[PDB]
């Protein structure tokens, strides 16, 4: 009977671990956007240099 | 042959009155071994978890 609660806690742990994935995606989106913006800023800076 | 059958009844009575439950406790002991093994498996699963 003691195994059951452990199983349930394992499931809750699975969901809690399943949230961090979407969290991580939402995170990395900002990194990608930062990369693109960095590229644009680089090009713009080159143009300013011209 | 009938007397031999009575002797067979005496032999059956001998084998029956020989011993009470013994190996049954060994089966229950095997079940207990399965319980301890399940404890090791649950402890391992707890370790991995």
């Amino acid at each position: 009977m003691t195994d059951d609660d452990l199983d349930g806690e394992l499931v809750r742990l699975q969901e809690k671990k399943v949230q961090l994935e979407n969290e991580k995606l939402q995170k990395l989106s900002d990194q990608n956007l930062m990369d693109l913006n960095n590229i644009q800023f680089n090009k713009n800076l080159q143009s300013l240099k011209l | 042959v009938h007397e031999e059958i009575n002797e067979i009844s005496s032999k059956i009575e001998d084998d029956f009155l020989s011993l009470k439950n013994q190996n049954h406790w060994y089966m229950r002991t095997v079940q207990k071994s399965i319980e301890t093994l399940e404890k090791e498996v649950l402890q391992r699963k707890k370790s991995k978890k």
